[PDB]
RNA sequence: GCGUUGGAUUGUUCACCCACUAAUAGGGAACGUGAGCUGGUAGACCGUCGUGAGACAGGUUAGUUUUACCCUACUGAU
RNA sequence: GUGGCCCCUUUAGUCCCUCGGAAUUUGAGGCUAGAGGAAAGUUACCACAGGGUGGCUUGUG
RNA sequence: GCUUGUGACGGCCCGUGAAAAUCCACAGGAAGGAAUAGUUUUCAUGCCAGGUCGUACUGAUAACCGCAGCAGGUCUCCAAGGUGAACAGCCUCUAGUUGAUAGAAUAAUGUAGAUAAGGGAAGUCGGCAAAAUAGAUCCGUAACUUCGGGAUAAGGAUUGGCUCUAAGGGUCGGCGAUCAACUUAGAACUGGUACGGACAAGGGGAAUCUGACUGUCUAAUUAAAACAUAGCAUUGCGAUGGUCAGAAAGUGAUGUUGACGCAAUGUGAUUUCUGCCCAGUGCUCUGAAUGUCAAAGUGAAGAAAUUCAACCAAGCGCGGGUAAACGGCGGGAGUACUCUCUUAAGGUAGGGAUUAACGAGAUUCCCACUGUCCCUAUCUACUAUCUAGCGAAACCACAGCCAAGGGAACGGGCUUGGCAGAAUCAGCGGGGAAAGACCCUGUUGAGCUUGACUCUAGUUUGACAUUGUGAAGAGACAUAGAGGGUGUAGAAUAAGUGGGAGCUUCGGCGCCAGUGAAAUACCACUACCUUUAUAGUUUCUUUACUUAUUCAAUGAAGCGGAGCUGGAAUUCAUUUUCCACGUUCUAGCAUUCAAGGUCCCAUUCGGGGCUGAUCCGGGUU
RNA sequence: UUCAAAUGAGAACUUUGAAGACUGAAGUGGGGAAAGGUUCCACGUCAACAGCAGUUGGACGUGGGUUAGUCGAUCCUAAGAGAUGGGGAAGCUCCGUUUCAAAGGCCUGGCAGGCCACCAUCGAAAGGGAAUCCGGUUAAGAUUCCGGAACCUGGAUAUGGAUUCUUCACGGUAACGUAACUGAAUGUGGAGACGUCGGCGCGAGCCCUGGGAGGAGUUAUCUUUUCUUCUUAAC
RNA sequence: AUGGUGAACUAUGCCUGAAUAGGGUGAAGCCAGAGGAAACUCUGGUGGAGGCUCGUAGCGGUUCUGACGUGCAAAUCGAUCGUCGAAUUUGGGUAUAGGGGCGAAAGACUAAUCGAACCAUCUAGUAGCUGGUUCCUGCCGAAGUUUCCCUCAGGAUAGCAG
RNA sequence: GUUUGACCUCAAAUCAGGUAGGAGUACCCGCUGAACUUAAGCAUAUCAAUAAGCGGAGGAAAAGAAACCAACCGGGAUUGCCUUAGUAACGGCGAGUGAAGCGGCAAAAGCUCAAAUUUGAAAUCUGGUACCUUCGGUGCCCGAGUUGUAAUUUGGAGAGGG
């Protein structure tokens, strides 16, 4: 056992953890084993070329450098001498050369410098120093187009480890002086207008998910993204704002101005046609609900989905749902009539199928539960024409707009739908 | 179920160990007023054998101060002492070997063998076959001394404590094979019953929880737990890990 | 009415092969549950499955019923 | 013309009853009226107790 | 020469192969003993006595156990001659027995044996069984091999009797005289059908699968590829301990032990091979904080019972390790899918595989050999058979000739027919005798297993009590305070909201002026964040003491402190520390309140004290 | 297996004799342990039992018979069992075997001073152990009785012998010797006291064998022949 | 379930004792000779090792269309076979006791009893299903989805008769 | 006075004199403590505060003269019977379980210590011994005892002083 016990480090560490002021001349003995070591690490089937690896066997040599980082990480709290240079030796082992290593151990530093914060010998404010700048060096391209480069893997490992950290700190108290720091870079990120914002935006959405980063400076960084020129920056800023909406809409310097910006930018202005038809809805999405709940006011919007609102056109059950969303009691009808005429016009005219009327007046019926008086009485008769219809889509969807109007504006329907008690409060009225 | 073989060895019927022809109890020569200030000789007579044990024993015999008359002690033979030798145990004793001292009084890298963890446990550590304890350090204030020990593990423990000094004779024995089952007989024999062993893949649900199935296997994960309990503590205890190393 | 064989083959035979022969015909009386004599549970191993105890899509091996002296029938004998 | 064509949870009681030596105030129990709706396998290593032709066919799709 | 005892030697061991009673001797020298006489009872002789219980006989084919005067089982001593290697088999001496129901015949079928022409495995599931071989001398002996074996390999020449030759030894005599045993080799002659003449006594070979071997088990159906084994690897444990017991205990096993050990597992000689995965399940980590979070304890409300909140150990959760742990079998990247390329379970060589011995293990083939077979026949002994004597058991509704029909596919009985003569002996096995598995079901009995349900020994962590004497620190309740805000633009670091255009020390300024979602003076509201102090309130961490408590040892022996005493030692003036007058060439010895010195008495043949060997102490260490 | 005789009412089975065979010294012999318990031996004796028989019997009825200082137990301890003291347990009882006891036995000269240190008991008729052999005798008993000849233990002791006036012996260079030749406490050493196999040597008994003194047998022919006795215990 | 008795068989350990012909092979060590400068080699002998071997007693129990089958025998008889100096065979003493022991492991053995011994009591234990249920005469005299409790199911009811 | 004694505590004796054990155990006083069964299977439950097991007594034992029942115009130790009552109550509110006061009766019975100064007299008691009229008495002598033996007092009351 005596002769195996260098072998054995599992065994080593527990004797040194009761007894450490022994076990001096044995920490030694593999203390300049790692220093022999990381000296080193500092510096195809063809019938020709030589044959490549499976991507699962190692070196012998790392094999052993793999076990002592973790034995000096865990034995350092008890050997504070000969250890104060450890922690700064892995730091300029990453971050200098980032190439030279293999996955293993890169993850093995990983995970020891993220337990040696957990112990107060490191400090979050330099590990974050440390696990930055790789994100974007492994998110690089050129990096990542190794023959086994590990860049997803270690991509993903340091994005949870910086989590686990923030989680770490924000605890007891919110560690201020160290959010107010690593949002910064995430503004510092953002305006690298390439695609380098994903690790702030992908970080941010956790941070506000797991409830630590509610604040008013952190909603601004979303709303840059979505004001971004990258598609995939832009679609986490929407859909962070979506996810009804959320109650970082309660924390916007000016909503009505968001939308207008956005607006110009992405859908109307240059008509670059950059976004696929998917991310247009989801913008259509945020637009009309921002719209509707905060009672904004555009104009171009009722034009826009005019294009559009046709049947024959992909996926408008959800264009439509969303031009009900932004309609309000405070917009001039005459935008919204065009756009029921539009819809009427195209969804309930003669020969249309049963599913095709039914998707018109249901979406027009929840257009006018915001905007009363945005259809005349005139053509609210022509579509309680369809009551009974047969069909069973278009009788529920006219019994609904005969309800609504039951209790809003009973005189424009006839004397035939005012339903007993509509009809009883308009004869004591109209006298 | 049953109970198994384990449970069975502790209430001691046929586990006993054997000892009619085992010539006493080795043991070093109690704490007394010579040892503790100054020495005492004695003469070794016999170098002899021990059964169910691979290192020989001595015969030493020292002359009581406090009355007229002789008092043998049987010591474990370290390697090189020889008959008609002169034994000098105590604390002012000289640096050789067979020789008994505290191990403050010696220095450090020397070689010593049936050690006391305490003072008067008459011999504790390093008493088998080629076994040797190695002391690295004193440290005079709050009287201690670090030594290391055969497994490798380093302990701490009183300057008083006594050892003998050099190397347990009888060093090798387990290099040569056997090569036969009738010397493994032989030697469990004159020790205990612990021999054969069936292997509990071998037996019945009731007799062991290795045993049972169509084919000879284990259904579990042989790493037991240490807050398991009598009769599920098969094999691998507490096991840190596995493997080949 | 009288005859309708001898053998090879068990990595198998619900059969086939070559010979002799005058010929080498088919069937029943058991197989319309189950009935002379002979081949084709307990232990152990490999495979599939099962958390497991164990089971099986399997495969291999070893492995104790013992009349009639009774009535009838039959065969011979007073 | 007195509409239409086919059983375990919870709340509330004016001056409801009782808490059995008398009372007051909290709680509890009633009777009312309301609103809601314990547990898997294996055994061939085994054991016990019981049980178990319509004259049918033939050579020709 | 056989048996036995004994002696000196040799070999084997990770095996080194009882204890006590009892007897003797040695060292030592307390002591007592002769002189006009003692001493010695380990020299010789002589005297006295030796108790209680057992004691016959069998010890087995009749004295024991098996229900018995049961062919079974049951420990041991003595042990003649011949053949022959021989306690083998065959005959005999001594000693013992001549017991086992008898007589007459000689049918079949049987039981136990034996022989058979020619052919020789055509038999049969299968060469089952039988036959053949067999001892000793000589020649000769292959592949393979862990170099030790295989091997009596295989395959061949012989063997009697009689008469001879040669060689192989001892004791005495300055080469001979004398004595004696069975061992081998060789020759001649001679009888033969046969010569290990009966008895006794291997059949061999070419290959396959399998387990290394020797060994062990299912007593009463399974002897094996099962178990064990040496070898191999892993795990836990440094005694305040690991594993395991006990109801408890001032209790126990390993342990008369101590990592070359103990305990727990798996694999299963040697050789060769031994690549990768910690996603999962288990095991493990002296693994931060946060989350979950029992009892006690704390705070708030209430008149109180009670109610609420906070705090809240381990464990879980979380993340690190481990595959000669159970599992399991690929990796990475770009935009679950889809494209891409690495796959290091690569034979190191084209010498990569030609691979033991052992086995009542499973299997095929060949030689030899035969009545297995064509194709059966014959003989011997004991039965059967007849006789004298003795004398059961199973089974039994009643009984006993066939056919057809009905019929539960199926009558000895019923209907219709064939028939039908006493009483009987030996045989036979068709039927009746006339006494099986398999399948299903119980809401069954037990055994076993598992994150099935309810529990539980044990273990673990927390509170209280046992529980006393001291000290120093950190955090929180609770009040009193004190200040704060960079996304961008804007003079500037804008919580936010609401009132609005000066109280004025200055008119600095507030309004009017940009820029900004929001506009700043002045005064109020009520959000967060961070800090200051401790009336008190508490909680927690660390540390000191010993008398409780706990552990161990011993002969309960030398502990603690001392201008101690005497030495040095280095000091900055007086100490502080070491030592102590006690022991190290050698297989010796060390014992009689201890000799000596010194004070006293008595003069005795000797006594007592101090000291030799420092003092003190209410703690055995 | 057979023949005759005897006994008897009666004989395949009993007794004697005459034959023939068997066990064949790892026995069908002679003795023992465990177990059995009178089955041993004698005299009467046949109703039942001995799978036929029976005058016979390990049967039935009645008696006789087992002699120890030396053989054994008894004693010692082995693995182990088990009280006390103490401690558990509601308790029947459990633990443990020298433990945490004031656990008792020797001296010197209103008892004074000293010395020693230590655990009940049980546990082997094959382990250890003090001492006996021959011959004869019984219906049946014997290393036990008779005769003769010895030995061990323990005890009291007289004589002779040894020693002594150089008080507790001499000789021998030595290994050591002798008829003896004082010895308390205390201590030490030895014996008791030890495996297994191989062969070599020595001894006892047996086997084989010669001469001679005796007896028996064969002798049809031969054989100075075949067999048998000629022994010597403890001490 | 409660409380008790058993290791005289048999499993295992310990203590003390006993038993085991004749042959074959021929290991280390050793002696001489030959070839060597010497490492060393070759030859002939000696010696007598081995969990070697043939094979008695002994221990076991492979095979036989074996004998017997109310047998001598509740496991025997014969022949044949495995082993035979050791992990050997064995006597006596001793220890381990029942949900316990022991186990070279077959769920084997634990007094002809073992996938939980034996004895007595609680105990006339109990389901389920089977079997049986003892004199005469007279008079009357049936029944088979009709409706349901978590499907079988043991049932509860309609109707029938007295 | 480093002497001589008193007390306290703990021991020893084949010291003087006595005492316990074990049996029986129908009934009695306690302790400990199951399952079969019945409930649908079954954890609560029932069987049952039973059987088995342990300790301990007597002719009876135990209980017993209120820290009771009651709510009355108040009764008045304990035990047992009739009744209260298959009730109040308990319970998967299921199987099932389950008292008590009152009233009538049988038999009848009440009492004792500690806690108080005898303090003008430890007045109390065992043992040893000599006599006697011997289930005991008188005297005498060691002793127990003041860390309390006698008289007096027990809640119903009672004491002291007059």
């Amino acid at each position: 056992r005596a002769a195996m016990l260098p072998t054995n480090i599992i065994l080593l560490q527990n004797l040194v953890k009761r007894d450490p002021e022994s076990y001096q001349e044995e920490f030694l003995q593999q203390y300049a084993h790692y220093e022999s070591l990381r000296d080193i690490f500092m510096l195809g089937n063809g019938s020709s070329t030589m044959a490549g690896t499976n991507g699962t066997t190692m070196s012998t040599s790392t094999s052993q450098l793999i076990e002592l980082v973790g034995f000096v990480s865990q034995v350092c709290s008890c050997f504070p001498r000969e250890t104060a240079n450890f922690p700064s030796e892995l730091k300029q082992l990453l971050l200098e050369h980032h190439k030279s290593l293999p996955f293993e151990l890169k993850e093995k530093i990983l995970s020891c410098l993220t337990m040696l914060r957990n112990k107060d010998v490191i400090t979050a404010e330099e590990l974050i120093q440390s696990l930055f700048p790789l994100l974007v060096a492994y998110s690089s391209h050129g990096n990542s187009l190794g023959v086994n480069s590990h860049a997803k893997e270690l991509r993903k490992i340091i994005y949870t480890n910086l989590i686990s950290l923030l989680k770490s700190c924000n605890t007891n108290g919110k560690n201020q002086k160290l959010n107010k720091s690593t949002q910064a870079v995430c503004f510092n990120l953002l305006d690298q207008p390439d695609s380098q914002g994903i690790w702030a935006t992908k970080l941010t959405r956790e941070l506000w998910r797991r409830g630590i980063w509610d604040d008013s400076r952190t909603v601004e960084i979303m709303t840059q993204a979505a004001l971004h020129q990258d598609v995939k920056i832009v679609m986490s800023g929407v859909m962070f704002f979506l996810d009804l909406n959320f109650s970082a809409i309660h924390l916007l310097r000016d909503p009505q101005g968001f939308a207008e910006k956005l607006f110009k930018e992405h859908l109307s202005g240059k008509t670059k046609n950059k976004f696929d038809m998917e991310q247009k809805i989801s913008l259509m999405q945020l637009l009309s609900r921002l719209i509707g709940t905060h009672k904004l006011i555009v104009l171009g919007i009722y034009t826009f989905f005019l294009k559009y609102l046709t049947p024959k056109q992909r996926d408008v059950t959800r264009i439509m749902s969303a031009c009900a969303q932004a309609c309000h009691d405070l917009v001039p009808p005459e935008v919204i009539n065009v756009m029921v005429r539009k819809i009427a016009d195209e969804f309930v005219s003669d020969g249309v199928a049963n599913e095709v009327a039914a998707a018109g007046i249901n979406t027009i019926r929840e257009i006018c539960s915001r905007a009363p008086l945005a259809i005349d009485e005139i053509l609210l008769q022509d579509l309680v024409e369809y009551k009974g219809s047969k069909a069973k889509g278009v009788n529920m969807a006219a019994k609904s707009l005969i309800a609504l109007y039951r209790d809003v504006a009973p005189e424009m329907l006839k004397k035939k739908d005012r339903g007993k008690n509509a009809a009883m409060e308009v004869q004591e009225a109209k006298k | 179920g049953r109970v198994i073989r384990n449970q069975r060895k502790g209430a001691g019927s046929i586990f006993t160990s054997h000892t009619r022809l085992r010539q006493g109890a080795a043991k070093l020569r109690t704490l007394d007023y010579a040892e503790r200030h100054g020495y005492i000789r004695g003469i070794v007579k016999q170098i002899v054998h021990d059964s169910g044990r691979g290192a020989p024993l001595a015969k030493v015999v020292f002359r009581d101060p406090y009355k007229y008359r002789l008092r043998e002690e049987i010591f474990i033979a370290n390697e090189g002492v020889h008959t008609g030798q002169f034994i000098y145990a105590g604390k002012k004793a000289s640096l050789n070997v067979g020789n008994v001292l505290p191990l403050g009084s010696v220095p450090e890298g020397t070689i010593v063998s049936n050690v006391e963890e305490k003072p008067g446990d008459r011999g504790a550590l390093a008493r088998a076959s080629g076994n040797y304890v190695i002391i690295i350090g004193h440290n005079p204030d709050e009287n201690k001394t670090r030594v290391r020990l055969p497994s490798g593990a380093k302990k701490v423990i009183s300057s008083d404590a006594r050892g003998v000094i050099g190397v347990i004779a009888g060093g090798g024995r387990v290099d040569k094979p056997l090569l036969k089952a009738g010397r493994a007989f032989h030697k469990y024999r004159l020790k205990r019953n612990s021999w054969p062993k069936t292997r509990g893949v071998a037996m019945n649900p009731v007799d062991h929880p290795h045993g049972g199935g169509n084919h000879q296997h284990i259904g579990k994960a042989s790493t037991i737990s240490r807050g398991a309990v009598s009769g599920q503590k098969a094999g691998l205890i507490a096991a840190r890990r596995t493997g080949l190393l």
